[PDB]
């Protein structure tokens, strides 16, 4: 059915790659919701997501 | 290690045996769109594209204003600028059109004078550049990079790749 | 008094009231002192626009703090009842947030209107 | 004088479809524009803003069913 | 040509005399600025000449609201009548080398003779100075700075601010 | 060590000028501040101690030919000397400018920015200097104009007969004496008490610059097509001082170290030599893949450093002496060095120093037109 | 040091191995060798989350692996998921 | 999460901050004056062996710290230690400056810069109770007008939103800040250039800092916490940035 219909193959395109994208890198959404409930995912101590200057 | 011995530790090995950095995404790219170009662009020059403009006869500006149609702010960088310094005598034409009052200098805390380098570190770091030469060692490392357009001068004027809209 | 420091001129006044009245309609708006509080709080403020003349001025007052933290702007109006007006309900308003939506057609105005808001405070 | 009345004439008539705003009545704003203020003009997605729908496939499809 | 400089500090204002001159073209250069960092080489190019102490907490503070606002005090204005030579009024100047462009013309308009100054060697000899501190005082009986500096910054932001019992 | 100490360059001042320098002028009074001329018609005031600009003014519609650097002495008021510095311009479009700068010298105040005067012309101007203590600028096109800075006219002629004047300059002492260079290749001294010229001297090419100097009052220095700079005593035309030889193209310009012992000329070829005015052979020389065409060289009032402005729009400077670093030294490292320097002006002749203190690296072109020259040169000889 | 060890080892182990008490927490992958140092402490809510956050006195348990236990939707998913992995093991 | 659950502290990689694991984690710092919360955050308390005391922790709040936000997500050379003078500008209130103190402990001072008068009196009585916070309430456009207050400090942090941030940097990093020193610069892309995006911005910034004689060393982008917001981490080298 996604190929009767044309656009509907493109929507749910979309919403499937909103979702890989989710994956690759993190995408703001809203803040904070409730209070403060903590990193849900772990904290990791030595990785460095950032982009170095160098020479 | 004798080898007689290492034969026979090869056959005997045989018989027995049958703080890190991992760099963000930048937040601009869905997967290889790269949202954050929108015009007026900022176009970052070099020593090959000033040569092959000047035996092209197309201007800088207008003929980045031809082929975008919109407004290319043109920059160059301190190893871009050494570079056609050290070129020298027979490139003097090419030195006077680079140092016009509208291409805007862009300094460099960088070692030496490789340009190549110094630009793939800017393209690395940023993403809202569009690099624009004719080298091809650059051309493959900047491809390479995701996202990032490159416009190269050929044929008649300057030509864009990377760009969704081209038009 | 400088306890209300930004307060709108005429023409600025005049394009608050607009563009409040436009997010009133769009449903982009908190209305009241409580409310507002609560948006601030949430970090969905676009901005906030207060009254002048409450009675008395500081059961509001209490916002420009939240506001100038978490840099929101923030700016007074003269009448309370305008501003009731300007929002669309039967009694007078003190206090309004302006909320903040992507996907909103009033866009434009509520940049331009907060444009100034900063360029005055 | 050509520039002056076909430019004139093209600005207005982005300023009246609304992608060009009233502060940038200037060609060089013209050149600065792009497709999504070509599409953020379009109807459906005008529906889907100001609200009368839901998604942009609801506002799509009230459009076409009149 | 910077023959004196000016200093504030929370307790009380000194006065140096320049011995030498770090050369003014060299000035953005590693080796002239390595050597603002150093010690050793700072005392050659600085000798302390005069120091004079605020009487009190509260002397101390109207004092720097008065260095802020970018006037003289009555305390300045004696130190400096004090280690300034007299000059002709009209030529050979003396120079003095301050922190703050707007303090620079109420200096002159009450000493005619002097000449302020603010540039990259002034603000230069004003960080090295700042720097070293207390090691450049030859010993000279100065209250511990940090405590200082903490008491001055809570007496002056709660004078700004009119904190209240209340 | 003195070898392997040598590091010249120390540094070029801001992103230069686009289209090749051609004026430089030094500020005679204080030492952060030079002026320098484009062939565009830019001219910039820049401050040397942050490697900065003051200003860039947009001058002139054709060429900037000279610059001069000053203060005015308005009868209108006086000019604050302390917050601004002032400047002059003499370009081929017929017109001599007269600019404010503001600088950040003292701090002591607190309009006025740019082109105070303009003086227009009937001929195109070619050259301009400035006495000093008088406020009055002399202008060589067709003819020099002795200028005053609260005329608009041209308050006096000199002129020999009806030849074009390349350039001029002032001496230091004994301000009313000027001189002058002509394009019937000839050198005019000039006196301004008598308000005439004086005399006349004919060279075999025509001489590009010439610098007094500022210790001797009476001895100049020019800097001549040759490929040569000759140092004449003024009361004897007749005969040169020394002749300084090194150069492989026309020479540009020459300047005096103000301790009056050294000179720099930088020349068409694309380097700079530096001279000590007794000898006659180039005690140092200074070179870049990236510069070119010297056209113009300003020593620095603290005699320390060398200022060199360069066609390919670059206005570099570089160290006098190339070891000393500008740091203060311990009064232990002092007297070693100064001992250092002592014991091989001793044996300065011995084979193995001289070989090594003699070595420098110089570009090709310069080492082979060099040894061509030599040729033609023994050549000669051996006809006679 | 080496009071209390039962008790805390069991902690740091339930920790170590957090990745497996929830069908839907899904952590990131990191290996977690136990630190040198560490010193297991209290959370003190505000007083203005009574009702949001505030936890309770009776469900108060002194240690985090008892707590595990007093809440029950986390036993019976244990204990029907302990059910079915032993009946494929077997 | 809720206030009972037990929680397991760490050492994080940067002296002065700690991990908090449990069913979920955390970000802490040891509190400075234990019993009060300054912003009504979950803290926590463990107990240090004469009865045993009583050591009490905090919690960063990351979509309220920008400088909590860019050590979650990781930067490689922080420069606020556990003995370190640091400046602050822009600290509206101790929602991130006490952290900061808690972090530099009690020999490191931190001096407080504010402009308005509204948080600058909660930041007074923050800093009051705090003793390594002075407390700052002039412009920090004018390091001259409050030049007799700090000496030398080992770094600046940097959380103005003003469009002439780089300006602000520049001067009072070279008033006061210590040579090959550190620079945090918190950059809010639409409060600078409206217009243009957040790339653009951050490049002309970063190009900005590279003039006024900071090497920027390494750059964030803080996503899952704020919008369009960075954070650039540089030393201030001041005598041959090459
Ligand atoms: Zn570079």
């Amino acid at each position: 059915k996604d190929n009767r219909n044309s656009r509907v193959k493109k929507r749910k395109k979309y919403q499937k790659a909103q979702k890989k994208l989710k994956s690759v890198r993190a995408v703001y959404s809203g803040g904070q919701s409730g209070v403060y409930e903590g990193e849900k995912t772990g904290i990791k101590k030595g990785l460095t997501r950032s982009v170095k200057f160098k020479n | 290690a004798k080898k007689t011995r290492k034969f026979g530790l090869v056959k005997r090995t045989l018989n027995t045996k049958k703080t890190r950095n991992i760099p963000q995404v930048s937040s601009a790219l869905f997967f290889q769109y790269n949202q954050a170009i929108k015009p007026p662009y900022q176009v970052l020059i070099d020593t090959n594209f000033i040569n092959f403009s000047i035996q092209k006869k197309v201007d800088i500006v207008r003929g980045m204003m031809d082929c975008l149609l919109a407004k290319c702010n043109p920059l160059i960088t301190d190893c871009v600028m050494a570079e056609l310094e050290k070129l020298g005598p027979k490139y003097r034409i090419a030195l006077k059109l680079a140092r016009d009052p509208r291409i805007k200098r862009l300094s460099c805390s960088h070692k030496g004078t490789y340009a190549d380098d110094c630009l793939v570190h800017r393209v690395l770091q940023h993403k809202c550049y569009i690099v624009a030469t004719n080298d091809a060692g650059l051309k493959q490392r900047i491809r390479k990079i995701p996202g990032i357009p490159l416009m190269s001068v050929g044929g008649h004027a300057y030509v864009i790749e990377k760009l969704p809209d081209v038009f | 008094n400088p306890k209300a420091f930004p307060l709108a001129d005429a023409a600025l006044t005049q394009q608050i009231l607009d563009v409040v009245q436009q997010a009133a309609n769009l449903r982009q708006l908190k209305k009241g002192a409580n409310e507002a509080t609560k948006t601030l709080n949430r970090g969905i403020s676009e901005f906030i626009i207060m009254a002048a003349d409450c009675e008395p001025i500081e059961i509001l007052l209490h916002l420009p703090l939240l506001c100038e933290d978490k840099n929101v702007p923030y700016v007074f109006v003269p009448s309370r009842v305008a501003l009731g007006r300007a929002c669309g309900v039967s009694r007078p308003v003190i206090a309004a947030s302006i909320t903040t939506n992507d996907a909103s057609a009033i866009k434009t105005q509520i940049y331009a209107v907060k444009d100034k808001i900063e360029t005055l405070l | 004088p050509k520039r002056l009345f076909e430019g004139n004439a093209l600005i207005r008539r982005l300023v009246r479809v609304g992608v060009l705003s009233e502060d940038k009545k200037k060609l060089d704003y013209v050149l600065a524009l792009k497709v999504e203020d070509f599409l953020e003009r379009r109807l459906q997605t005008q529906v889907y803003k100001l609200g009368l729908a839901k998604s942009v496939h609801h506002a799509r499809v009230l459009i076409t069913q009149r | 040509p910077i023959e004196y400089l000016l200093f504030e500090e929370p307790t009380g204002y000194a006065v140096f005399k320049v011995k030498l001159q770090q050369d003014d073209i060299g000035s953005r250069l590693k080796e002239v600025q390595e050597q603002i960092n150093d010690f050793g080489a700072f005392t050659k190019l600085i000798e302390l000449v005069s120091f004079a102490p605020f009487k009190g907490a509260a002397e101390a503070l109207e004092n720097a609201n008065d260095i802020s606002e970018g006037l003289v005090s009555e305390s300045l204005k004696a130190i400096l009548d004090l280690n300034l030579p007299k000059a002709s009024s009209k030529k050979k100047n003396i120079t003095l080398a301050i922190s703050d462009k707007n303090l620079g013309p109420s200096i002159k308009e009450e000493f005619p003779y002097v000449d302020c100054i603010s540039n990259e060697l002034a603000q230069d000899l004003i960080r090295g100075v700042r720097l070293h501190g207390e090691k450049l005082f030859k010993g000279l009986q100065s209250g511990d700075l940090e405590r200082a500096q903490l008491g001055l910054g809570h007496a002056y932001s709660r004078a700004k601010v009119k904190f209240s019992v209340q | 060590l003195e070898r392997m100490f040598a590091k010249p360059f120390v540094g070029q001042l801001g992103y230069g000028h686009r289209d090749g320098v051609y004026a430089i002028a030094k500020n005679y009074g204080s030492l952060n501040k030079l002026a320098t001329g484009s062939a565009d018609g830019v001219i910039k005031y820049w401050n040397m101690s942050t490697r900065e600009e003051f200003v860039s003014f947009k001058a002139h519609y054709g060429l900037v030919t000279g610059l001069c650097v000053t203060q005015p002495r308005f009868h209108d008021k006086k000019p604050d000397l302390k917050s601004q510095n002032f400047m002059l311009s003499c370009s081929d479009d017929k017109t001599v400018k007269l600019w404010s700068i503001n600088v950040d010298d003292y701090s002591n105040k607190n309009n006025e920015e740019g082109l105070i005067r303009t003086f227009d012309g009937e001929s195109a101007f070619q050259g301009i200097d400035s006495h000093r203590e008088n406020s009055t600028f002399a202008t060589g096109g067709a003819k020099i104009h002795l200028w005053d800075v609260n005329r608009l006219k041209p308050v006096s002629d000199l002129s020999w007969g009806a030849d074009n004047i390349t350039s001029l300059k002032f001496n230091q002492n004994e301000t009313d004496i000027l001189a002058s260079t002509g394009s019937d290749n000839s050198i005019v001294l000039y006196d301004l008490r008598t308000n005439s010229p004086t005399q006349k001297i004919v060279q075999t090419m025509r001489t590009n610059a010439i610098c007094w100097n500022p210790m001797e009052a009476f001895n100049f220095v020019t800097a001549n097509e040759d490929h040569n700079a000759y140092y004449y005593d003024m009361r004897n035309l007749s005969r040169s001082l020394n002749v300084f030889k090194d150069h492989v193209s026309a020479v540009m310009d020459v300047d005096f170290s103000p301790t009056g012992d050294e000179i720099v000329t930088g020349s068409y070829d694309k380097s700079i030599r530096i001279y000590k005015t007794n000898h006659g052979h180039s005690r140092e020389i200074y070179h870049t893949k990236r510069m070119q065409h010297v056209f113009q060289v300003k020593y620095s009032m603290d005699s320390k450093y060398i200022i060199s402005g360069s066609d390919d729009g670059n206005v570099r400077l570089w160290r006098s002496k190339a070891w000393e670093r500008s740091n203060v030294k311990t009064t232990r490292e002092k007297n070693k060095l100064e001992y250092d320097e002592k014991l091989k002006e001793r044996f300065r002749h011995m084979p193995e120093i001289k070989r090594i203190s003699r070595h420098r690296h110089v570009p090709q072109v310069i080492k082979k037109a060099q040894e061509i020259k030599n040729i033609e040169l023994s050549s000669i000889k051996r006809r006679e | 040091d080496d009071n209390m060890r039962r008790e805390v080892q069991r902690d740091l182990l339930l920790i170590k191995h957090r990745a497996a008490l929830d069908p839907k927490r899904h952590y990131k992958k990191q290996r977690w060798e136990v630190p040198e140092r560490f010193a297991i402490g209290t959370i003190i809510e505000d007083k203005s989350e009574f009702y949001s956050s505030r936890m309770n006195r009776k469900e108060r348990k002194s240690t985090i692996l008892e707590t595990l236990m007093g809440d029950e939707a986390s036993n019976k998913y244990f204990k029907r998921k302990y059910n079915e992995i032993q009946e494929k093991s077997t | 999460a809720r206030g009972g659950a037990k929680v397991v502290i760490e050492p994080h990689r940067h002296a002065g901050v700690y991990i908090a694991r449990g069913k979920e984690d955390l970000l802490v710092t040891k509190n400075m004056a234990p019993g009060e919360s300054v912003y009504g955050e979950k803290r926590i308390s463990v107990e240090e062996p004469v009865p045993p005391t009583k050591v009490e922790y905090r919690v960063w709040n990351p979509f309220r710290s920008k400088l909590a936000a860019g050590i979650m997500g990781g930067l490689d050379e922080l420069f606020i230690a556990p003995g370190k003078k640091v400046l602050y500008l822009g600290a509206a209130s101790g929602t991130s400056v006490s952290h900061v103190s808690d972090v530099v402990g009690p020999e490191g001072v931190v001096y407080a810069v504010e402009f308005s008068h509204r948080p600058g009196r909660e930041l007074i009585s923050m800093a009051k109770k705090r003793p390594n916070i002075i407390p700052i309430i002039e412009d920090a456009r004018h390091p001259q007008k409050y030049r007799m207050l700090i000496g030398m400090v080992d770094c600046v942090f940097a959380d103005v939103a003003q469009p002439d941030q780089a300006r602000i940097i520049a001067l009072n990093s070279h008033m006061f800040l210590k040579d090959q020193g550190g620079v945090v610069i918190s950059i809010k892309a639409n409060c600078i250039d409206s217009t243009v995006d957040a790339e653009t911005v951050f490049a002309r910034e970063v190009q900005k800092l590279r003039e006024e004689r900071i090497k920027p060393l390494e750059q964030l982008t803080l996503e899952p916490y704020e919008r369009d917001h960075c954070i650039v981490v540089g030393r201030y080298m001041r005598s041959g940035l090459k």
